[PDB]
């Protein structure tokens, strides 16, 4: 392989695959912080070209963290279909980009082809895509999963109801649930980040979520986003099991930071199978986001886009119902502004769909980042055109407890009615019977939580 | 005439023709979340959008504001800082916020008590209001707690521009068995005074991972009251010493 | 008339309607340059609220340039339906915003209501709208016109073929036309910006455009975007008349700068009626964009958003076939970066549609602006979802004589196939018969200009 | 637990659950042979009632072979969703029957409910079902899987191409493939039962099947139905992997007879994931049939219907692409005549669908059974109405090496055109492009294998 190109008469040399992968990234603050970014636009383009000219084999055989050193690498490499790999191994990344984008490439063509990829190869493709490339490419790669609702069907758009409270107050959680449902949010999941990581509290929060679900016979699932171990314990002790959640990181060291062993995710699937109130076969829920590996000092010189792709490779092994990046959840040190947050959201979603996972996005920003709510509204709509499986919903997007701004309940209704998209069909039926939705559109009586009383 | 920052603006019900308007007020009372603001089509109502924008403008200011050097001194606190020199650099360089500057290390060994059982550290972190508003309410009872029916309490000090991981270095330098950090978490849209406690048993820069820490979050008058939180942190400290473990390695 | 509010205990007072209009704007470099911007985020929000509580009558009665001193103000004011105005005059701008966004407000409701507005009122609504508001509001305000193609029908999406050349070389122009057509671009217009503004050259360029149109029986129209007077002269002397173009400004002073009189647009209308090869009733084409008035010294202390709206009040008088803002045509001094250019694009389009004109957007940027092609791709897709009537098309978006980057021919096909939108129905039929399009999608043989040979 | 009832004044007592399960069966030769059948029609009806009044808990807690003694029992029991079981455990088998048949019970309702069942409970439901019950019940329980084709979608009907030869002669195999395809058979799988169980021969047969698949770009999959171990070995050594097959039995003793370990099916799954040319997530293929356990001495006093259900509990663990009973494959000693073979076919299919597997049927009989081709045609049509996922196809149904009669290629085309059912959607598209199918119907040129030459 070549680690070198000549651009405008000048030679641009790179040390290894890892460097090419990193410097090919569109400019972001995290790459600069990691020390791995290109020095200029010229070096960035040179990196893109070098990368585009590398084969699938070049990138597959050079994972950013070595096989013997990393259990995530091992999991990713060991999940490769070697027959599918052998077919494409001599393709250039340029050819793979064009293949993904081609109108003559079907969903079924990609279904086999993606099995010959690794996360690094998935990342490589994203790095040489424009914003429209990422959107169009992602759109023609639907990924459909099923819990008590079906998610990811083209022409549909789902949303997580995120009814968080500063004290896990059940009346406050309930109030937000009723508000979200009145806007048609919650077909992805009704999922709460709890304040206290504790079995009594987890059960109480789950009891509250499922009290509403059972009262109104809602086709959906509940979730409490505590550490996976405590969810499992709660469910084993008799709490209602819907989706089981874990935040993940794309390296072994990153997982250790999060306190996660792969064995826990195996156990999560086994507990789901024994206990969980789920009709379909998918019941896991992962969250991800650029910068997490870097924060953990667990990127090993790799850029945050490659590391995020490795999250999806790990996630794919467990065939989850839903995954979302939390695109601007952390701060400006990893993604500084509107431009960077949008780009990362498009990258993350594209990479997830290429990896064959049920990819959504928490379109979000923090108050110490160079961003505002118009960014969330920009990105949510772009990703919706990309076939994003789901976003979050909170009242006006104001998380009173996680201290950031996500998308409003309003925004899911806006997206759906703007683009003629429906909820999950199971959830849509329920909304119709409740008188909340008619023909994909909020009725007059919708958006009013008192409807449930 | 309405001030978007007023209690009336915060209590505004916006739902147009309510199915049950008494339920709405009861719902609005039950949460600090921006429920019951209604809609115009699928979009937010104007007043709701305006108050959102007003709160954001004020939120942005809280990330940039810094506690006077005089206030830290007036609390009787030693002020030390990280490698960060200013607020702008703090936001973009977490790796420097996780490390004491050269003079900070020396000042700790000089001025703090060596080898304490429980070391209390305070830092502005991402929210100055989280420190200033809550300080007098959490610190006294916490110190009095670790002393009363207690043990070898360290001397409390303020770290400017601190990130959570800095407590590992602080633990090694002072030889502390338990290190308690009280730090400002990132400001919310409509709140800035949310404090968190990150505590760890016998930390080491080279081996300590984040899961080794126990977190107590959302400390404030709208979450867990500072006074009530102080007694939790004391009991947490006792348990850490008894078990010789913290974070995910603790029992129950 | 309140010109004051209290925000967080702080009293915010403004001098007049104009200062309220200016400071209510989202931050942009043009406003700071004009000295009209807010001094802080709080003042911006205070300005927004004060504006929100002002009535339609307050804004209508206080245009940024006086009636007796400005012919554009006169044209705008004299075009008001006073019965429609009387119905809404006591509405707050807040109520008007909620009215426009309401799903209970029909297209026909807005059809009458908008006749009671002036451009300043149109601007005021946009100033207190979020990005999603601007997009969803615009989408539910379709504006449909007809030349030889029908543009603006919901579910469709058109494109100007912009085949510009450094020397007006007819072989270069033709090359880009055949390229544009092969991607399905050209249903809005085939429009050349000439380097030389004379009759002989105009006629030769028109001959080239219409040579292609006539050989393949293309349902579309041609245009050469010289000064109005040269277009008219060329057409009177026998050159094929398609659309007649003029760039406009929102003040009398600005029109003078441009060298245009209102009488010329009157003559253009009449010349169209006598000479032009147009089946439908619309044949005029205007371009606009934020900053032009400020550049001309013709903004009279008014912000560039309010002045831009006044362009649409002007344009609406002449019922053009198409209007587009040229959103980032000038430089960073008026719109600095991605964020500001997107916001402007959304504003311009919303205001255009609210004004009842056939509003499109040249999604573009310059090389001395803080922007790149990914911005163009972001904005074109967002605007497409807003029901933007048309964008530009050039080979990869590179204009070789106007020195800026607009959207690629690729981008229109991407948008259509991404969002399931069709071309103008007349043009779509032609594309189907050429074998270039099937069911809204580029056929295998599309994207190849040699198909015409 | 009642093991007794009074019928016409006569007291009928049974010893245990197993005897109740056995005697509740409709009369068949296998049960009499096993010594487990009723002694009279009255006793059968008494057994049915006693069974009807037993609970899910009664049957679940009393499997026909003990947990500690039987690994299949363990696999079945350890796969139970205990939350689902807890909801239904106190339901009578009568109530469960009415539940399954109710039009108020949705597919998603059954999706969760079935996870609370064991195979014995599945059997119990079938035993108190009439023929129309079995058919209508099965129809409202669709099971959908995906290899390179999607099978099981309501409104579709698939077929295995079974091109068997006496000497595994590749020219004979290919002849029957071209014949099958020309009738639209082969969307389930192209699967050969080899006469010689060795790697070289397996690879040569696979080469022949995949020679055809590859030349015509057929969306389907190949399979050679040797022992699991030889399939794996062949595929590891480079032979094209499609579906991986194994015949199964409902007891540990029976698996031993067959020479299979559960570990082999684990390995087959992993070998599929590394090697196999499959776009979808399902790649295993099991065959089953009433009598096999009894033949193996491995029924442990249990009737052949209950044992057959246990096959589906086994199969479900491995989420196969397809399963079919081979209904009358063995002889009259287990199913004697038309009536018994039809009843068995309906039972097997219903139980398969209730167990949540992709259930088809080889509608067949032997020449020493009291049966003929008209029986095959009766059963294939009845099962088609039940939503049977697939049947076999051979030239006129004559298998020249397995010595029995299955369904003709004609029979699948007959069923599809009779009932307005389509092939697998991917395969249908291929047939349309080959000119073999139009609107679900064989074209004039269909039914002619020389079309491929
Ligand atoms: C931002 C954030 C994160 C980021 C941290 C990365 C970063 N910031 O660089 C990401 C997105 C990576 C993250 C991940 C997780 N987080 Co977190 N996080 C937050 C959040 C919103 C802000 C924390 C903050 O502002 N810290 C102040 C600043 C100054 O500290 P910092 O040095 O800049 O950042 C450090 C801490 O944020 C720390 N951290 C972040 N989350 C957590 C969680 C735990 C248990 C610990 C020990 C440390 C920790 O990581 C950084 C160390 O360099 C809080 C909510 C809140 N209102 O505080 C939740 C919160 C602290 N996180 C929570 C949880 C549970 C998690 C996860 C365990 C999720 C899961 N279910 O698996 C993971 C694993 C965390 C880990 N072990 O590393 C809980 C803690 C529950 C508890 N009482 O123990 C909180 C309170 C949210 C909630 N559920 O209510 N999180």
């Amino acid at each position: 392989m070549k680690l070198k190109t000549t651009l405008f008469g000048n030679v641009y040399q790179f040390k290894d695959v890892k460097e090419v992968l990193a410097k090919a990234n569109e400019l972001r603050s995290g790459d600069v912080l990691a020390g791995v970014a290109a020095a200029s636009s010229q070096e960035r383009v040179a990196a893109k070209q070098v990368l585009s000219e590398m084969t699938v084999a070049d990138i597959r055989n050079n994972p950013v963290i070595a096989y013997e050193d990393d259990c995530v690498t091992r999991l990713i490499q060991d999940d490769v279909n070697e027959t599918a790999y052998n077919q494409i191994k001599n393709w250039s990344i340029s050819e793979l980009r064009e293949y993904v984008l081609s109108d003559e490439t079907s969903v079924d063509d990609i279904a086999f082809t993606r099995k010959g990829l690794t996360s690094e190869v998935v990342a490589a493709v994203a790095k040489i895509c424009s914003n429209a490339d990422l959107i169009y490419g992602a759109k023609k790669m639907p990924v459909i999963k099923k819990a008590n609702t079906t998610i990811g069907i083209p022409g549909t758009f789902s949303a997580r109801l995120q009814p968080n409270d500063t004290r896990d107050d059940v009346q406050s959680i309930a109030a937000q649930i009723y508000e979200g449902l009145s806007f048609g949010v919650g077909d992805a999941v009704i999922g709460v980040n709890p304040v206290t990581d504790d079995v009594e509290n987890l059960s109480r929060v789950l009891d509250t979520i499922y009290g509403v679900i059972d009262k109104f016979n809602i086709p959906t699932q509940g979730c409490v986003l505590a550490h996976v171990t405590t969810q499992i314990e709660a469910i084993r002790r008799g709490a209602p099991g819907g989706l089981i959640f874990q935040s993940i990181c794309g390296s072994e060291k990153g997982l250790k930071e999060f306190g996660v062993e792969l064995a826990m995710l195996d156990e999560a699937r086994a507990v789901g199978a024994e206990f969980n109130r789920i009709a379909g076969e998918n019941c896991l829920y992962f969250e991800t986001g650029q910068g997490s590996a870097l924060s953990a000092g667990a990127n090993f010189g790799a850029d945050q886009v490659t590391m995020e792709a490795r999250n999806y490779g790990l996630a794919r092994h467990y065939d989850p119902f839903i995954v979302n990046t939390v695109v601007g959840f952390i701060g400006p040190e990893y993604l500084y502004n509107d431009r960077q947050i949008i780009r990362a959201g498009l990258e993350d979603h594209f990479m997830g769909k290429l990896s064959g996972i049920s990819m959504g996005c928490d379109c979000c920003y923090t108050n110490h980042a160079d961003a505002d709510q118009n960014l969330n509204e920009n990105l949510m709509i772009l990703l919706a055109t990309a076939g994003c499986n789901y976003i979050m919903g909170m009242p006006l997007g104001d998380d009173i407890m996680l201290n950031y701004q996500t998308t409003a309940f309003h925004d899911t209704a806006t997206v759906r009615q703007l683009l003629n998209l429906r909820p999950s069909p199971e959830f849509e039926r329920w909304l119709e019977s409740m008188g909340i939705m008619a023909n994909g559109r909020l009725t007059k009586r919708a958006g009013d939580p008192s409807l449930f009383f | 005439a309405l001030d978007l920052g007023s209690a009336e603006a915060k209590a505004w019900i916006g739902v147009e023709n309510p199915h049950r308007a008494d339920v709405l007020t009861e719902l609005r009372r039950s949460t600090v979340a921006r429920v019951c603001t209604g809609r115009a089509g699928p979009r937010p109502r104007t007043q709701a959008l305006l108050r959102f924008l007003a709160d954001h403008s004020r939120s942005k200011d809280t990330v940039l504001k810094e506690v006077p050097e005089e206030w830290v001194k007036a609390q009787g606190l030693l002020e030390v800082r990280s490698e960060i020199s200013d607020k702008n650099l703090y936001l973009t360089r977490p790796d420097m916020g996780r490390r004491l500057c050269a003079e900070a290390v020396e000042a700790l060994k000089a001025q703090c008590v060596a080898n304490p059982d429980v070391q209390v550290v305070i830092s502005d972190g991402l929210s100055t209001d989280a420190i200033t508003v809550n300080y007098e309410e959490i610190l006294p009872p916490l110190m009095a707690g670790l002393k009363q029916a207690g043990l070898k309490v360290g001397t409390p000090f303020f770290v400017r521009y601190g990130r959570v991981k800095i407590e590992d270095q602080i633990g090694e330098i002072l030889g502390a068995k338990v290190v308690i950090l009280l730090v400002g978490e990132r400001p919310g849209l409509g709140q800035s005074e949310s404090l968190s406690c990150y505590a760890v048993y016998s930390p080491r820069m080279a081996t300590t991972v984040e899961a080794d820490r126990t977190c107590i979050s959302n400390i404030h008058q709208g979450g867990t009251p500072p006074v009530e939180a102080a007694a939790v942190i004391v009991d947490l400290a006792k348990r850490m010493l008894e078990q010789k473990a913290s974070g995910i390695n603790m029992t129950r």
